[PDB]
RNA sequence: CUCGCUUCGG
């Protein structure tokens, strides 16, 4: 709401119609303001979130914009013109609850310990779950149903997503795309993309003997056809092209041009061609072919469940996509209205202000957040269950639901692998916390100490990599790719170049990141098997702080912790002084981490801050969880999500559809440090009972337990159940009303 | 694979000898031992795991696969096939498990849970098919089993 | 083995001229007559296991 | 018991190898009566169960061996007068594996389903040298079809059953005597039985379809009973033999092994309503309406 | 189930309520068994929580020592009152006249 | 079932024929053995195997009072109309003890 | 590891700054060179640099198939057209090499000529990759298409004079939508036409064996003294690091670096707000030795008070006039009065009883606890003790400041006695 | 061929042989200097702006370290990608607007890469 | 009411 919306508006700042040129509508600046209610007749009024809860209304703020346009060729400007309403996340920058004291919270009828971070729509609390999805623009080598080891890359830019495949179905490589009638040999594509000599193609693929032995059949198949020039391959591809349902407008029986456009734009979108120079795309497809050939021997098939290839979409990215779609629809509707009105009406010049319907954006946002189904035709994205009703069974219930993560695959089928607990979840996701049932393993919880990166500018990374000796790919032929000491350096799926002595490059990059000249969330990792240095700067990656260890002694000393306790320094000071650094999953693949000081050896690069941060929020309630069997921990996480107890300090004024309270809650006698951190003891959800472990009367055979009548008579386990009964008295279209 | 088999054998030797020692040193009237002897609940393996030493954690009948590159967790060396780095849990439940051992144990538990989850649906479909096919038959009065027709 | 034309870099095939077996390119008049023995061994993997077990 | 079965692993049946599907997938494959099953096992008994040399000889007789697996090197030589492929047989490995394969056996193996290589093309020069001289077929074929041969000349079968993939020498370590059997991961029971040195009277198989087509419907019934009981026993849970015998009799009472799938159920049962209720409701109902099939309520 | 953590939690809670402290059951750490055993023996109770117990019914001592201590029990929302269900003839569905 | 919140259904047949069929064919006393292999399914379970095992251990020795109480624990319901038949004591000279 | 050997000098030459190109053949191994191949022409474009070499290949050599040469020469050209023939003779005699531009800017690349003890660098005006072009096949296909048109016309031996008058199909210059105009501008054909608009420039070839090669090879050197201090290249390592990495553009939010960028008074205020109890020597250490002690003392006297030789942040700094107690919501003036009373009690005695403070100030328990925790710790059987020890060194060094704080505390004590009726 | 190193490269280029050699070194984007009266801004300082004469020294230390002292700062020089294809350094001099000369200066065999010693620049300040 | 969606329970 502070940056992205302005970027979206700047992308769509000017709208005009083809009919009647010199007419335009230009957006200047956009504001969201503070939350308000439209109850007052043409007047706003500040509203607390609890008031929105009680009145079954939405907690939103007015989307206003200042514009300049032309009515009758005279420029008219508006400085504050409402166009929509944003549902406001609680405790956000614009939320009224932010920066408030507990007394002020009491005046606003909101619990100071409420986690916030959820929307209020039509009186219900909806939470947008963090989505998990495979990273885009990455080469994935995988086996098919028939066992053939092929490749796939889902090249996705800001506009188009296209998954292109490479197959080895008959000992030779074909490239498959949705825009081609039939998959075509890779050598024909190589010839079409500028490089025509077969020797250059073989040099790009690799100079190892088995590589030539594997790639020979493709060359023979290419030579069987008479394709030897770029024009011939372009003609072949254009023949293998399919028209998109009689595309309106015909630019001269296009074919070769269609093939060249598909090669330049549609195929491998993330790889950019400067001006119809396919050198970089040729290198990329040669690298893909080489990876397929190498993986066709030793079965080094990459696994999808590795979380170094996973990305997390928060509420911000989803809301950005939704607002972009809604704003584009609004501008399209405005342009269509302009086309329908301006050229026929009257000397009464058409102006947009009489037609800028304000319920479009507001209704779209409200419906998308409430129903939870997102339909983006501009992206062809049909998602369901994005938002869920916040569970108010207990404080732990809401807190643990606030940190949930949904999977891209659903309990719709018996899958295997994602459901499993991969070792990559270390420090990032809670191992024990998972819903017991059909969704076991597909809904996960973040660890206590974790962070999700945002997007970076990507400029200084390129500048530093260029200054660090990375040779340009265009300057050398593909044979250098096959050298044993030459390492490819990527950047978000794009070949940044080549380098020798990758150790120096990696050490310098890490040193620069520690110094602060590079953003601390930029990750650098090395894959020695593929000899590829990956530099990741996209958002959504999981990161975790670790104490830097240099020569068997941690950078953090007792004096530093004493200063932190005294308040001289904070965590950011530790970050800046090269004492603690964030590690990504891909980066921590290359590091050596010591759990404790006594485990530190000569080859240790990082130190674990605290092992108990491995567990999540719900699993933090378990006393001595390392002494139990893991299924017991999972059951306890599930059970405690459903534990009865207090909700918050405003639980009396709050009116929910179903509420459970405990008469005399008590804080636990054996409390984890996680309980202290989340202030669970302020809102306990249980009672301490004098349990005696023995067999009695045979009434406790299978998991049953015997309760004391006097204890129940004295208030033990006494509980309160609050239910809601709501009615509406609405006035109808006819001037008659319910009474 | 020979090295994997030998390492599994040695870890099993450690586990079972520790269990034998703990059972020998255990006194009578020990409630876990009493409940294991009469067979009401538990077994000697559970007693050994929760007293003496937890066994090697097995995923699909093998040691922990390397989630990262050439190693299960970053806390161990690359290409390290040491027992502690591949799933073995020297500590017992009474002593408590270190974070790596706890993670491997949780891996095994989640494997069991997902196995049960898939098994329920698969056997439900198989049961439906079998009953829909076999329900017609009846033992007649002439001692001959006959179909509906 | 795989051999490439020094002229244009396309793959060389084996054909017969009027005097001798020669390497030839499909897209240019370059040829190369064969003088002596030319061989390309591969050494395929042999079945090494005796397969006694139990 | 399907619910009770744990779908365990490491039940290698004493060989520490040869992954065989056991559990619910095994029961599903057995009751489905699929023609081709995953991991089919053929157990073969030897006439001389005590000798290892005889066991390896019959294993080499039955197991498929490719040309590239025995030839020490294959080289494409382009002499100034002619170009041809030379294959050098490693006689040391041939006698080590005790394969009854010479140069002439390889020559006879060639000229079989290889672009119709003429017998005159193949020749023998030495004791373990094979020369192949291909000629253009004129059907989009030139002399530079050499590569094609280079692609598949090592992939021609010289000895063994082509359907058989791999046979292993299993040994029973009985205190009285250590006797040798063959475990064949193939799908050709008739060929294995017909091979010399194999006591075909006492060779079984896992694929119920192959056993049926080879040895009759009663042999198929016995195989079904034994396989189901063995699979159930592998998980430690017991089922009375009468239940599995009844199931096998139902599967094999029409003279053909019929699975419990919708196709076999359609072939077995006759009532329209049950067929419609189980699967493919609309298709069954429309076909019954077309045929005018009157259905009783038996 | 091998929930040794429950036994350790019971012992730690007994020691803490005896000496007026809040013991920690932090993962991969927390108060060790030896310290709570020393606290229990210092306070006059058995060092393992097992206590001599007289049967309420017969009024005679039990043959085996009983494991006493405070455990943090939490009530769940699943109640028999909400879950209890009984159905008379009742209503039926319009499409298929079934309950 | 495991008494951990499991819900069970309960149907009431509305016909004399159905009631008789249920009582005869599906009586609990009539289905003590599973049809799969004839093994008994309805048998003693936890806290009954343990209790009986402790009771039948060679260590146990009861005087007349405790043995009488334990035996009289069963004299309810249809067993209210039977003579107890206290077995003769095993050890009787030094002390009168029932094993 | 000292620089033991080879202290080589590096010279720069700009004689061939704009005339130096690097030609690399990706398909030609370095062992085989083009020294012996007679070149025929070189076309080049100064802007949008694209060099096309035109070389001659011999025919009498055994590595040439004269039959295939005749066939390809017949295919590319006509039978005896020769008006625009890619080959002068009836055999394939000429080979075309076309250049691809590797990168736009070549400023970071330099050619280094090495001589005994010296290395001369020269900037490269451009780098191009020369590849054997296949253009005669396109011309052969075009001639094949026109031959096919001739074959179509040849269906009848005599063709009647076609009344194929070109009806006037003068097309509407349709005003193109700006999207379609942008598409046409970005079309490959438009870019190729724009490239072709620039005229070609013809160049003769002078090989390595030519004497002109050795003659112009001397231009890579520069006349200059062996030891000269360069007027430029004098920027410090910090300046160089700044140049090659240009910049993009709780209450303890600011970091230590951000604190040090702030004015000294703000730094002292923020440090006192964060710590609320700290000695003067620690403040001197934290701010930095480069800051004079008198200025630090002046700054701290405006935001802190002296208690037992230590410095405690003023109450009004912690509680602004618009703030209130987070626990009770009382106005900040009452909190300031209570904290002033607590600090006065700490000046009077090292131990403070919590119950006495609660009774005197009439405040709630948690507010008193917050007041005490900021500057005191709990000592069992003794109450609350000041967190820091009595610092007599600072008192000895600055008696005047001690007297200033003494009479300030006297005034504050008078105010507190008036307010709380002590 | 074993992978050679810059110290051994120059050592054999001067001690083992006295023949001149043509090298191709890639310099960093900005040199540690200022455009001398080039009408500026902290912009890029390339070789196109510097004048003739000695611009720096090449240091060959012990243990094979190869540095380039270009004034106050020192870069490090390492081997580039070992190219095996033909690379001809030629001079294309358009002496006339209608006719120009191509002068094959020599052959390029080895490639050097010069990078800023970032560790020294960081520990310096 | 119908329908779908989620969250549970087991
Ligand atoms: N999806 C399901 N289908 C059928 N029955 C289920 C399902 N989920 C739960 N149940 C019922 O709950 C029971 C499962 O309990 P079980 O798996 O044996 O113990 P558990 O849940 O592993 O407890 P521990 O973790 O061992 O303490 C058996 C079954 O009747
Ligand atoms: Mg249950
Ligand atoms: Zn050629």
């Amino acid at each position: 709401i502070n940056v992205e919306i302005k970027k979206i508006m700047k992308a769509n700042e000017k709208v005009t119609s083809d009919a009647d040129p010199m007419w335009y509508l230009k957006y200047l600046n956009i504001y969201v303001g503070l939350p308000d209610v439209e109850e007052s007749f043409n007047v706003t009024r500040p509203v607390s979130p609890h008031e929105c809860r009680l009145r079954d209304m939405t907690y939103s703020a007015p989307i206003t914009v200042d514009i300049e346009y032309t009515r009758g060729s005279q420029r008219i400007i508006r400085n504050a013109l409402p166009i929509g309403r944003m549902p406001i996340m609680l405790r956000s920058s614009n939320c009224v609850l932010t920066g408030k004291t507990p007394a002020e919270f009491a005046k606003l009828n909101e619990c100071p310990l409420d986690p916030g971070g959820y929307f209020i729509v039509k009186g219900v609390e909806k939470v947008i779950l963090i989505q998990e999805q495979l990273s885009k623009n990455r080469i994935i080598v995988e086996a098919d149903r028939k066992g053939a080891v092929g490749a796939s890359v889902t090249s996705s830019t800001h506009e188009k997503k296209s998954r292109t495949n490479m197959a080895v179905k008959q000992g030779r490589f074909y490239l498959r795309h949705n825009t081609l009638s039939e998959d075509i040999p890779i050598v024909i594509i190589f010839k079409a993309m500028g490089v025509e000599s077969d020797q250059e193609i073989v040099q790009m693929i690799g100079t190892e003997e088995h590589v030539m032995a594997a790639f020979g059949p493709s060359l023979e198949e290419c030579q069987k056809a008479q394709i030897f020039t770029q024009m011939q391959a372009l003609k072949y591809i254009g023949n293998k092209v399919r028209r998109q349902r009689m595309w309106g407008g015909g630019p001269k029986k296009t074919k070769i041009e269609e093939a060249r456009e598909l090669l330049a734009s549609t195929i491998l979108t993330h790889v950019p061609v400067k001006e119809f120079n396919f050198r970089a795309k040729c290198i990329y497809t040669a690298v893909m072919v080489r990876r397929v050939i190498l993986a066709q021997g030793d079965n080094k098939v990459d696994d999808r469940d590795y979380y170094g290839n996973k990305r997390l979409e928060l509420a911000g990215q989803l809301l950005s996509l939704l607002f972009e779609d809604l704003f584009k629809k609004f501008n399209s509707e405005m342009k269509k209205i302009a086309d329908q009105v301006i050229p026929k009406q009257r000397a009464a010049q058409f102006d947009v202000v009489k037609h800028m319907r304000q319920d479009q954006i507001t209704n779209g946002m409200v419906n998308a957040i409430s129903t939870g189904n997102w339909s983006l035709k501009r992206f062809k994205m049909d998602r369901q269950g994005v938002t869920q009703v916040l569970s108010r069974l207990s404080y732990i219930s809401a807190l643990g639901m606030m940190t949930r993560i949904s999977s891209q695959f659903e309990k719709t089928r018996k899958v295997s692998g994602p459901r499993s607990l991969q070792p990559s979840q270390w420090g990032m996701l809670c191992p024990s916390d998972t819903p017991e049932g059909e969704a076991c393993g597909l809904v996960k919880n973040l660890a206590l100490m974790t962070h999700i990166t945002t997007d970076m500018e990507d400029g200084p990374i390129v500048k530093l990599a260029s200054n660090l000796g990375v040779e340009d790919v265009n300057l050398l032929c593909g044979e250098e790719l096959s050298y044993p000491n030459v390492f490819l350096v990527f950047l978000n799926g794009n070949i940044l170049g080549v380098i020798r002595d990758h150790k120096k490059l990696v050490n310098t990059f890490r040193l620069m990141r520690r110094a602060g000249y590079i953003n601390e969330f930029v990750s650098i990792s090395t894959n020695l098997t593929d000899r590829c240095v990956y530099i990741s700067s996209d958002g959504g990656r999981l990161c975790r702080p670790y104490i830097i260890v240099k020569k068997q002694k941690p950078a953090v000393t007792n004096k530093h912790m004493e200063e932190l306790a005294q308040g001289y320094r904070n965590f950011e000071d530790f970050l800046h002084e090269s004492l603690v650094e964030y590690l990504d999953v891909n980066e921590e693949n290359d590091c050596n981490i010591a759990l404790y000081e006594h485990t530190i050896n000569k080859d240790t690069t990082h130190l674990e801050i605290e092992p108990f941060t491995l567990l999540g929020v719900c699993a933090g309630l378990i006393p001595y969880p390392h002494h139990n069997q893991s299924p017991r921990n999972t059951y306890q996480c599930a059970m405690g999500k459903q534990a009865m107890g207090t909700i918050g300090y405003n639980q009396r004024n709050r009116i929910d559809t179903l509420m459970y309270l405990l008469a005399y809650p008590q804080k636990p006698m054996v409390k984890t440090k996680t309980i202290e951190l989340i202030e669970f003891e302020k809102l306990p959800a249980g009672q301490n009972a004098t349990v005696a472990v023995m067999s009695y009367s045979g009434y406790d055979i299978e998991d049953a337990l015997v309760l004391n009548k006097a204890s129940l008579d004295r208030g033990f386990g006494r509980c309160l159940v609050y239910k809601n009964a709501k009615c509406t008295l609405k006035r109808y279209t006819n001037q008659t009303f319910d009474k | 694979e020979t090295l994997e088999a030998l390492i599994l054998k040695e870890l099993s030797v450690i586990r079972d000898h520790a269990g034998s020692a703990c059972l020998r040193e255990l006194d009578k009237s020990n409630s876990p031992l009493t409940m294991a002897l009469c067979g009401s609940k538990g077994s000697f393996i559970n007693i050994s795991q929760m007293i003496a030493c937890v066994g090697q954690q097995a995923i699909s009948g093998s040691r922990v696969p390397d989630g990262f590159e050439n190693r299960s967790l970053p806390h161990f060396e690359k290409h390290s096939k040491l027992p502690a780095a591949k799933g073995f849990v020297a500590n017992s439940f009474y002593s408590g498990l270190t974070p790596t051992e706890f993670f491997f144990h949780t891996m095994a538990g989640r494997e069991g849970l997902v196995d049960t989850a898939v098994k329920t649906a698969e056997t439900g479909y198989m049961q439906r098919r079998l009953v829909k096919s076999l329900e017609d038959l009846c033992s007649q009065y002439d001692l001959t089993v006959r179909s509906s027709t | 083995m795989l051999l490439f034309c020094p002229g244009c870099g396309n793959g060389l095939i084996v054909e017969e001229g009027q005097r001798c077996h020669r390497f030839a390119c499909n897209t240019c008049p370059y040829v190369h007559n064969i003088t002596r023995k030319v061989t390309n061994r591969k050494y395929p993997k042999l079945k090494e296991v005796d397969d006694v077990l139990g | 018991p399907g619910t009770q079965m744990t779908l365990k692993t490491f039940h290698f049946a004493g060989v520490a190898s040869m992954n065989i599907t056991l559990g619910v997938p095994r029961i599903k494959e057995i009751i489905n009566a699929s023609k081709a099953i995953s991991t089919p096992i053929i157990t073969a008994q030897l006439d001389k169960d005590d000798d290892a040399d005889y066991a390896r000889l019959v294993k080499g007789r039955i197991e498929k061996t490719l040309l590239g697996e025995i030839s020490e090197y294959i080289e494409e030589v382009f002499l100034p007068d002619d170009c041809f492929i030379l294959v050098k047989l490693s006689l040391e490995r041939i006698r080590l594996l005790r394969l009854e394969v010479n140069a002439e056996t390889v020559r006879y193996s060639i000229c079989t389903s290889k672009l119709r290589v003429k017998p005159g093309d193949v020749a023998v020069h030495g004791e373990a040298v094979v020369c192949v001289t291909p000629r253009e077929n004129s059907k989009s074929s030139m002399y530079y079809v050499l590569q094609f041969l280079k692609e598949d000349l090592p992939k021609v079968v010289v000895q063994g059953i082509p359907e058989v993939s791999r046979a292993v020498i299993h040994i029973d370590e009985q205190s009285g005597k250590e006797k040798y059997k063959l475990l064949v991961e193939g799908d050709n029971l008739r060929a294995v039985m017909a091979t010399h040195g194999v006591k075909g009277t006492r060779t079984t198989s896992n694929n119920t379809y192959e056993v049926e087509k080879t040895l009759g419907i009663e042999a198929a019934r016995t195989t079904i009973i034994n396989e189901i009981q063995y699979t159930m026993v592998n998980h430690g849970m017991s089922i009375d033999r009468r239940h599995v015998m009844l199931l096998s009799d139902l599967m094999t009472y029409k003279g053909e092994v019929l699975g419990i799938t919708r196709f076999g159920l359609a072939k077995m049962k006759e009532s329209v309503l049950m067929l419609a209720s189980f699967e493919k409701t609309a298709d069954h109902l429309f076909d019954a309406a077309y045929f005018g099939q009157k259905d009783s309520v038996c | 189930r091998m929930t040794v953590g429950k036994l350790i939690e019971l012992l730690a809670g007994k020691a803490g309520v005896l000496d007026g402290r809040f013991h920690y059951g932090t993962a991969f750490g927390g108060s060790k068994v030896k310290d709570v055993c020393e606290d229990l023996v210092r306070h006059g109770y058995n060092y393992l929580g097992k206590d001599y117990v007289t049967s309420g019914i017969t009024g005679e001592p039990l043959e085996a020592y009983i494991y006493f201590g405070p455990v943090y029990y939490q009530k769940l929302k699943h109640m028999v009152l909400d879950k209890m269900h009984a159905r008379a003839r009742g209503p039926r569905a319009v499409l298929t006249r079934q309950p | 079932a495991d008494f951990d919140g499991d819900e069970m259904n309960l149907h009431l047949p509305q016909t004399e024929e159905a009631k008789a069929e249920a009582l005869v064919l599906m009586g609990t006393k009539a289905n003590l053995v599973t049809p799969r292999n004839g093994e008994p399914l309805i048998a003693a379970i936890q806290d009954f195997l343990t209790g009986a095992y402790l009771l039948t251990l060679k260590d146990t020795f009861f005087d007349r009072a405790k043995a009488c109480q334990i035996i009289a624990s069963i004299l309810v319901g249809k067993d209210e109309k039977i003579k107890v038949r206290l077995p003769p004591p095993t050890i009787l000279k030094p002390v009168t003890l029932w094993t | 590891d000292d620089p033991v050997v080879q202290e080589i000098d590096v010279y720069l030459a700009k004689s061939l700054a704009e005339k130096l190109y690097l030609f690399q053949y990706p398909v030609r191994p370095a062992s085989m060179t083009y020294d012996d191949i007679p070149h025929l022409s070189a076309k080049i474009k100064p802007k949008q640099q694209k060099v096309e070499l035109e070389m001659a290949i011999d025919t009498l050599n055994p590595n040439y198939c004269r039959s295939k040469g005749e066939q390809i020469a017949l295919n590319v050209d006509g039978a005896c057209a020769d008006e625009t023939s890619t080959y002068s003779s009836k055999l394939m005699d000429k080979q075309t090499f076309c250049s691809s531009q590797t990168t736009s800017n070549t400023s970071r690349y330099a050619a280094a000529l090495y001589r005994q003890g010296e290395l001369h660098l020269t900037p490269l005006h451009g780098i191009l990759q020369l590849r054997p072009s296949f253009s005669y096949l396109d011309k052969a296909d075009a001639k094949h298409r026109e031959r096919e048109a001739a074959n179509e016309a040849g269906d009848s031996s005599q063709d009647e004079a076609e009344d194929d008058v070109k009806q006037i199909t003068v097309r509407f210059s349709r005003p193109e939508s700006e999207q379609a105009r942008q598409r046409r501008v970005q079309s490959y054909e438009f870019l190729q036409k724009k490239h072709a608009e620039e005229p070609w420039v013809h160049l003769h070839y002078y090989g390595l064996r030519d004497s002109r090669s050795e003659h112009e090879r001397q231009y890579l050197l520069c006349p200059g003294s062996s030891g000269v201090e360069n007027t430029e290249l004098v920027k410090s390592p910090s300046e160089y690091l700044m140049m090659l990495m240009p910049p993009s553009q709780p209450s303890n939010v600011l970091s230590m670096a951000q604190l040090r960028t702030l004015p000294l008074a703000d730094q002292i205020k923020i440090l006192m707000k964060n710590v609320k109890v700290m000695p003067f020597a620690n403040l001197m250490s934290l701010l930095g030795p480069s800051i004079d002690s008198v200025a630090v003392l002046r700054g701290i006297q405006k935001v802190a008070m002296l208690v037992q030789g230590n410095w405690v942040v003023k109450s009004d700094i912690l509680y602004p006039k618009d703030s209130s107690s987070p626990h009770s919501g009382v106005p900040a003036e009452v909190l300031c009065r209570g904290r002033d009373f607590v600090m006065w009690k700490f000046t009077q005695s090292r131990w403070v009883v919590r119950k006495e403070v609660a009774t005197v100030t009439k405040l709630c328990a948690e507010d008193v606890k917050d007041f005490l925790e900021h500057m005191a710790v709990v000592r069992i059987n003794k109450g609350w003790e000041f967190i820091l020890p009595y610092d007599g060194e600072f008192i000895k060094k600055h008696p005047d400041v001690v007297q200033r704080q003494h009479m300030l505390w006297t005034g504050i004590q008078a105010k507190l006695e008036k307010v709380y009726n002590l | 061929l074993p992978k050679d190193v810059s110290v051994a490269e120059l050592l054999r280029e001067l001690s083992l042989t006295k023949e001149e050699e043509l090298l191709f070194l890639q310099l960093p984007d900005t040199l540690p200097g200022q455009p001398p009266t080039q009408d500026i801004a902290e912009n890029a300082c390339t070789l196109a702006d510097l004048t003739e004469g000695q611009v720096g020294k090449l240091l060959i230390r012990k243990s094979g370290r190869v540095q380039l002292l270009l004034g106050k700062v020192t870069l490090d020089v390492t081997m580039g990608t070992a190219c095996s294809f033909l690379q001809e350094l030629v001079s294309v001099g358009l002496g006339d607007s209608r006719t120009g000369e191509m002068t094959v200066l020599g052959h390029v065999k080895h490639k050097l890469v010069c990078s800023p010693d970032f560790e020294s620049l960081l520990d310096h300040k």
